[PDB]
């Protein structure tokens, strides 16, 4: 019955419980209205519960993307700002599209940004990409490394296959057991 | 409550096997139905001991056992098309085991699997394992390159390939890895430009 | 009777149930008026229900398209903004048209964007495309990979067949069974 | 008696019923006044009804066309905006005209857009077209692929027959049976 | 309530077969009508055991069985035009099985399918399988290229093709894959420019 | 019952307890409303508790990033400010993406900044990167030093593998024991 | 309360071994399940002495003991596939220990591990340890370079490599380090440009 | 209250040794657990005299004693794998001490450590100390340079090095400094450009 986090949001609270239940301590999510959520664990498990907050850097800061810093509410805009807000929405759209392939669970894509491509008379340099993936297990993931590498090739102007690197792994082993209350 | 009613509506996708060490096993046929039956045994609505064994995962379990006590053994894959009498495929041209210890190998694979009654070890021709992998690959009209060496063969597929030539590839790899396994011949789909 | 998500919208709630019913836990959708929906599962299934939220990154963030960041409500506009808002509506219209072919259930199309085509004296580079599809099963999907590749060829200025890559698969096996209540 | 969608519009509701009745579950359309419609299915069929919402991406987002993003209510206009609003109305008019041929039930037409045709001194490139069709069955649809290809040829400046690709199919087999109530 | 009334209004698209292992099977003729009848058996308004078997899926089920116990067997396709007496097509020029074990092959395919009474194994000429695939392809006036090799033949169709030459192609492929199956001759529609 | 820190925030308080519980003294977190938290330790452990505040420089000052000093609320902006606010959000996004690889627990990425690249007629110099990581133990971390080095290569314009240096280690040994009250 | 009920719902992932020094051991099979069982013994809901031993960490514990009392000993790895009778692999061509003190080596490894009953020391061929590391590496089609010297061998892999050639690398390293250990042959994946 | 209950929950990481000068010692195995046990003895909840001795710090304590009374002695390191009978490693080829005063050296190291019963002085071969440091260094594929001289050897490692070649370096240095100590061979990781 000892608090360790309070004032959390919704997705910040449903993941801390997924961390603590993986390491065999049982947590409770208590709603508190407009003040956000709060997480309390048992008193014999309070020492271990603080150590797995420091280690995983919990609670999660919200995920930051490039268009959040170049907002559309500005009165004026620059050609540097419109390009970095355009590539920031292609980059979000490609990871929305990798999640609908067979067996993919999550994905993150990165795009190389050109800032002084046309501002000093350079030709624009070639585009590079990189991707991550977390597959459902049982899949021969040595062979599905080429379908991502084919799908991402002709989604831009001119890339090569030696310029795309996708790094993928299988998901962790499932947690289906209740943790267990400390018997006193 | 018997376990075959605690599962889904169809008593068809799951076949329940009585064990030998006083445990009762559940055999699922793919990975998605394994998490269906492991969710039942994890919430705890069954008073006795039970497991969920999978066709893919029961291969990787006793491949660890067989890589410790019997090294240098050339085998292919274990088939569970009927789970009470599994078939242990074994290479012919790469082992010199006599008639007597092949019975000893079967009587110890029976001890790893309490649901089985007997393990039928058969010996198959090793040239035809590399024969069906090549004759099936020329039928799909794919470019390749054979690299024979001692104890294994590999097929290298590189070059700029359109999606007709890598959709037919991945459908032939996954239908060949199910039958023969990836211990004697391994494919190499590397997609680079030129 | 333990909450795990609340405040959801309509399409964010009808998919989380489709996730959890696939993994043999039964969820309930409780309306709460103007505060959005909420999803509660049984208490023996609360551990597994949190693990399949962390894995699939649920609830779904809404799908982001290029025209949402270059709005028409601006007082001024640029030639960079009008081209990226035009290609963003061709890209939505092509995936509206792939869903009416025989056997197609969902599709996503991507277009390569030119930003300094005419701003520095370049000729405009060739257009590349890429597409996804999820077919109804039973279809010989080695042969329907050319009809998409023919339909997308002359929908633009000048593409080649080595510049269009469509990657398609069959849908997953159907879920028609009720999950089953935890007997206590 | 379990809701799965509410707040729908008229054409979004008459199609979800056409999806669910094709897969042997019976749905009911309940009007609710100014709050839109709502669809409820039986309680033994609730698991299957959620799976066919995730698969077909229901409810349908409204069909998007190019003139919806370049509105006529703007105070100023550009030559880039007037051309893309003109081709967007030829493209709607051609699919209104394909539906009155014999045996055609639905059609969708696409036009290739030129954006820097005259803005940098290029000659305007040749126009490409593409079309879809869903025929009434019994028609020899190998022979009616040339009448569409003749009708679309001289509707523009100068196209060739190797630049028009029409891809057509026959309609699906009819659904005329009542689904059937779950007997309990 | 007998199952033939729980289905649709027409008792025509579904034919109900009594089994042999005390189960009662439902035979549908295409994939869309399979989900019609599996929805009935999944909501659970039938007290006994039942299945839904399909013409396409009962082929892929025992092709897995036949790829484990009897490898290197050259067969074509199994036809269910009357489901109580299925026909097992089998190649003539590529097997040396005698008269006696062809009866053993039929008496074990009977054990996989409890709805069948007997399996009629016939042997057909192997040259005419590649004969109808070529003479039907020259009639459609399509460009092609034959590539003979041992154990199979393939037809490659490339080049820039208008829609008259790929609508007539896909109607000939899908009407040929229904009859002979895709185990001896496989088509290659690859659409690239020049 | 002697105070040593008061007025702390939430994440400043859940880490000081993780420091003091690692060195076998037991601390208590007392909420005080809107005045922030406060940490009190036992009176025999007050000498050791002050020494581990001076050593680890506790409480933690909040983590400082480049975009916090170039805010978007300014009326005017410069090309020097928009580039250093763009690279500051790529740098945050790359460390959000390294945390979802298998076995990674925390990561920090740094980017080399160009300030007079185009302001005096230089060509822009090559981009350098550097990264940190804290792995879950048991991993062969000599081999996962190349997957980070492959993922970070084509996320920018043109880097080389001799210009990326990632330095990683395994996490410390776990603290799962209660510290123990001073017996008097 | 016996300890096998204080653990999770499945009494399957944990096997409880009675010791010899009046202590009761818990054997987990990976690192994630070690922190599951050490959390139970640390909150203190068990009145007696207990430990959690791991397959990886029980190797690194008595490798410290064996690097102090018996230096210059060429060994490979200790396998715990059944924990009551562990197997101590040992090199043949690099030691001159006679028959008698190999019994002394086994009777002192028994004293380090109170859960074991006897330690089975076996001698294996040293050439085949470098044989499977090379023949498995040519099968993956990777560039390499062998550097033989006295008392060990190393494989150097450099050059610009795409992800097909470093995903197949890291899956072969981690499956080889589990079997043979990293004391005789060590791999060198260094990724630089050219 | 006996001291083994005033420590943590596990009575496993700390082993309590009865002394000989009416003091009671606590042996910890790393530096972090030394501050765990010294915090107990400093708040003063024990009525008798106690210490906390560490494996690293009990080496540096009597290396000061041995650098005053017995200079010019070539020794390596003292191992405490069992603390009641420590092992004093000693070089063979660099000392001319006879049989009798080696007993005198052991009976005075016993007087420094009241927790020990006897000190087992052994003599080891000096060439193999520089043998394992070089053969272990060629296995990691690192560039180096040997500089032999009288009374010691040093290994110089310079040049521009990527992190694969300095992560494998620092894992080999710290595992070698634990066994043999840094009195005969000392490594030189100097990282400069070229």
């Amino acid at each position: 019955d000892k608090d360790l986090l309070k004032g959390l949001d919704q997705e910040q609270a449903n993941e801390v419980i997924a961390v603590l239940q993986m390491h065999n301590i049982e947590a409770n999510k208590i709603d508190s209205g407009k003040l956000g959520y709060s997480i309390t664990v048992a008193e014999p498990d309070f020492t271990a519960a603080v150590y797995w907050i420091k280690t995983y850097q919990l609670p999660p800061r919200p995920r930051v993307e490039i268009a959040q810093m170049f907002p559309a509410d500005s009165l004026v805009s620059s050609p540097r700002a419109e390009k970095a807000r355009l590539y920031s929405a292609i980059e979000q759209r490609l990871e929305q599209s990798l999640q609908t392939m067979e067996g993919v669970l999550s994905a993150r894509v990165h795009i190389s940004y050109d800032i002084d491509a046309g501002e000093n008379g350079r030709p624009p340099k070639p585009v590079h990409l990189s991707a991550l993936a977390v597959y459902e297990r049982g899949s021969p993931l040595a062979h599905q490394i080429s379908d991502i590498k084919r799908f991402l090739k002709n989604s831009f102007a001119d890339v090569d296959y030696d310029n795309i690197s996708v790094v993928l792994s299988e998901r962790s082993d499932a947690q289906l057991q209740a943790p267990g209350t400390p018997v006193k | 409550a018997e376990l075959d009613s605690l599962l889904g509506q169809e008593k068809e996708r799951f076949q329940v096997l009585p064990g030998r060490d006083k445990m009762l096993y559940v055999a699922a046929q793919n990975e998605r139905d394994t998490l269906w039956a492991r969710q039942v045994l994890a919430r705890g609505d069954y008073d006795k001991n039970a497991r969920v064994i999978n066709e893919n995962e029961e291969n990787k379990r006793i491949s660890i056992w067989l890589d410790t006590y019997y090294p240098q053994l050339a085998y292919y894959r274990i088939h569970f098309d009927e789970p009470r009498k599994p078939v242990f495929w074994l290479s012919r041209q790469r082992n010199t085991m006599s008639k007597k210890e092949l019975e000893v190998l079967s009587q110890k694979l029976r001890a790893l699997m309490p649901y089985a009654d007997s393990v039928n070890i058969t010996l198959m021709d090793d040239v035809t394992a590399a024969g069906q992998a090549e004759a099936g690959l020329k039928q799909q009209a794919l470019p390749y390159s054979r690299r024979n060496h001692k104890g294994g063969v590999t097929f290298v597929i590189q070059g700029a390939l359109d999606d007709v030539e890598i959709l037919r590839a991945r459908q032939f790899v996954d239908s060949y890895y199910r039958t023969w396994g990836g211990r004697y011949v391994q494919f190499a789909i590397e997609l680079k430009d030129d």
